[PDB]
RNA sequence: UGUCCUACGCCGGCAGGCGCGGGUAACCCGUUGAACCCCAUUCGUGAUGGGGAUCGGGGAUUGCAAUUAUUCCCCAUGAACGAGGAAUUCCCAGUAAGUGCGGGUCAUAAGCUUGCGUUGAUUAAGUCCCUGCCCUUUGUACACACCGCCCGUCGCU
């Protein structure tokens, strides 16, 4: 199912290039659960995002 | 700048080819003479046919 | 392949239009050229024939594009 | 679609490996494209081959009129040599169906390229 | 860059693609020109129409140059369209829509040589996440080798992006029981770089001790052409 | 701290860098 | 920028000729009437009115001298070229790119190299994956080194 979900935090540039995002995302349905997602483009704090598939948390060292 | 750039992407080649082959080994069992001093490029000589290159694989 | 669009008007493609053209919705000389196999020139040509007749109604005209539609 | 290659065709299928072979053919539209006849060709492609295959898919594909054993020569023998040559290079399976034997996974040839896919 | 950054290779190479490809002017002259060379550098017998098989066949381009030699041929090809189009072209060799990675499905001991015109640099790329170069790579030799008659050259005309492509590619058939080398026809000249793996499948004394004296950090003398020579015979 | 030292091999660095590129009258 | 830049008048269709003026210069070319752009016409997916190369003839100009075409003008011919397998260049805002105009080299080139304006963006505000350079620690991995195999068989003098 589509999800929407609004970013709180960024974390940081991620990826071999500095191609992605990794960030802290919360849904607006339920403003209780917290994920971490990575991200191609440039975001800010309050911008919010379509995700595909809302289960599994983005990871990069 | 771009002279060093080209040359040592060779030696690279070349260092990458040559750590290979000791796992290649251990798990299992070019282009010099046609260089030409005055320019970039590939001259033709009469001793030899036109220019290559031969990397054995082992 | 190669297109072989007409030059002058056949009879049965200068009857078709004649009773087809005034209501597409959108009239253009390429749209009707590329739905009656006609050469550009001969379409623009027909489409201020069509306009001199009172059937077909102008909304802007340019040097690249003039464009029509019906008038009701 | 070459009767030659679909004889020596086998299944890629991880599992039947290497004892798949051979298809067992289907035909439902045959054409003749002519090919040029390279006598030499076919002397080397004659030791090559399994004719017992050869038997097994002509009676797939109904056929019938085949030499029975090799025929080997030194290419003297036109009329043998044209018509396997026929039957081969230039008899043409347009539109069929394969199914491996070991696997019955189905390969369509459209027109005339059958599918390998997985 | 590269079209084999894009993504795999089927949906790269769509109809749109594969329109454009037999349009372009320069693949046709730079694969036929490529093909011929591959038919050279593999060594098949002089003057004996040879049984070969298009492991990237794509528009029946080097397929086409066999035909002309008068060598039958089997092409092979992920992408649909291009396939289409090959036999649109009309041409004599057999086609089969099938992936390289895969698995060739011949009978060990069929072929004699092979050609594969730019079509195993894509076998690098993990298009997919179960898709793994090592794997792919490593399974395609190995069936190439038992398919291709025990001893037939199969020239692999490659266009590797960088030492890493190159490396894979190298480990995989030599592992697999393919022998032989590379040939780099002109490796200095760029827009004639072709990389083709061809695989069978079948007084100094003197000098020495005053330098040890300049080490121990002594009077030394300076070293000039008569440092160690005769300067006659004894009796 | 082994807590500390977990956390940050499992995040991503971030902040430091300064990038120069680039009327009254 | 200019004592070769040129206004103006006449002739020729065009390269170009004749005469008469200004300028040693924010004074004259020059209110530098530029090109892209804008408006209107024709062309209609066709190696075609796209593309212009290579050629045939004629005219003019600079020079002692133009032949192997100095250059320019007119008429004719309309080649490859269907957006480039593959190596790679430059670039973050009036910027790239499109488009014209000047200076130096010059009896005459256009072709280099330097500047200028006009129209005006896409992406990005990051990274150390490749390359270059700079640091710090280190010489423990791999390599070099050390040891070992150092290829075996028969045949005559
Ligand atoms: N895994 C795979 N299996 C089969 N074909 C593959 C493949 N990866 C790439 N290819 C093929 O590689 C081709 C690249 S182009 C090859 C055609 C050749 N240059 C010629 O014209 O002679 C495509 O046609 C594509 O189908």
């Amino acid at each position: 199912p589509i999800k929407l979900a609004r970013v709180t935090k960024v974390l940081g540039r991620t990826g071999s290039q500095g191609q992605c995002t990794q960030v802290r995302v919360e849904f607006m349905d339920d403003t209780s659960r917290s994920i971490i997602r990575n991200v191609k483009g440039p975001v800010r704090e309050g911008d919010v995002l379509t995700l595909l598939e809302s289960e599994r948390e983005a990871r990069r060292l | 700048r771009n002279k060093k750039h080209q040359k040592l992407k060779h030696q690279k080649e070349a260092e990458e080819e040559e750590l290979e082959i000791p796992p290649q080994y251990q798990a299992g069992g070019p282009g010099a003479e046609y260089k030409a001093k005055k320019a970039k490029g590939d001259v033709k000589k009469k001793g030899r046919p036109d220019p290559y290159a031969y990397i054995p694989l082992n | 392949d190669k297109l072989n669009n007409l030059v002058l008007f056949d009879k049965a493609t200068y009857d078709k239009l004649c009773k087809e053209v005034p209501n597409y919705k959108l009239i253009t000389p390429a749209v009707v050229s590329e739905r009656l196999k006609i050469r550009g020139s001969l379409a623009r040509a027909a489409l201020q024939e069509l306009l001199s007749k009172g059937l077909i109604k102008l909304v802007s005209k340019h040097r690249a594009q003039v464009i029509y539609t019906r008038n009701t | 679609m070459k009767l030659l290659t679909h004889n020596l065709l086998s299944s890629h299928v991880r599992g039947v490996g290497s004892r798949g072979f051979p298809l067992r053919l289907q035909a439902t539209e045959v054409r003749i494209c002519p090919v040029e006849f390279n006598p030499n060709f076919v002397a080397r492609m004659i030791p090559k081959v399994e004719w017992s295959a050869f038997l097994e898919a002509a009676d797939n594909l109904r056929l019938i009129q085949v030499p029975k054993g090799p025929v080997e020569g030194y290419e003297e023998n036109e009329e043998f040599l044209r018509t396997m040559h026929h039957l081969l290079l230039e008899v043409e399976v347009i539109e069929g169906t394969l199914q491996c034997p070991e696997s019955g996974r189905m390969f369509p040839i459209s027109r005339g390229i059958p599918n390998m896919l997985l | 860059r590269r079209p084999e950054h894009g993504g795999p290779p089927e949906l790269f190479y769509d109809e749109t693609e594969a329109r454009k490809y037999v349009r372009n002017s320069r693949m046709i002259d730079i694969q036929t020109r490529m093909a011929g060379r591959a038919l050279e550098l593999l060594y098949l017998p002089e003057n004996k129409p040879c049984y070969l098989l298009d492991i990237g066949c794509g528009t029946g381009l080097s397929g086409s140059y066999l035909s002309d030699e008068g060598h039958y041929w089997v092409g092979l090809d992920i992408s649909p369209a291009m396939l289409d189009e090959a036999v649109d072209r009309e041409i004599e060799g057999d086609l089969l829509l099938g992936d390289m990675g895969q698995g060739i499905p011949f009978k060990p001991g069929t072929f004699d040589g092979c050609i594969s015109i730019s079509a195993v640099q894509w076998l690098c790329n993990a298009n997919k996440k179960s898709e793994n170069p090592a794997k792919r790579l490593y399974c395609f030799f190995a069936s190439l080798f038992s398919v291709l008659v025990r001893g037939s050259r199969a020239v692999l005309q490659l266009y590797p992006e960088n030492s890493e492509q190159l490396e894979l590619i190298t480990t995989q058939a030599t592992k697999a029981g393919f022998s032989g080398g590379m040939v780099v026809d002109y490796p200095n000249s760029a827009k004639a770089k072709k990389f083709y793996l061809c695989l069978f499948s079948g007084r100094a004394w003197v000098l020495e001790k005053k330098e040890r004296h300049r080490r121990q950090g002594r009077e030394v003398r300076p070293d000039t052409q008569y440092t160690g020579r005769k300067r006659k015979p004894r009796f | 701290p082994l807590a500390d030292q977990i956390l940050a091999g499992n995040a991503v660095r971030a902040g430091v860098r300064e990038k120069r590129r680039g009327e009254e009258y």
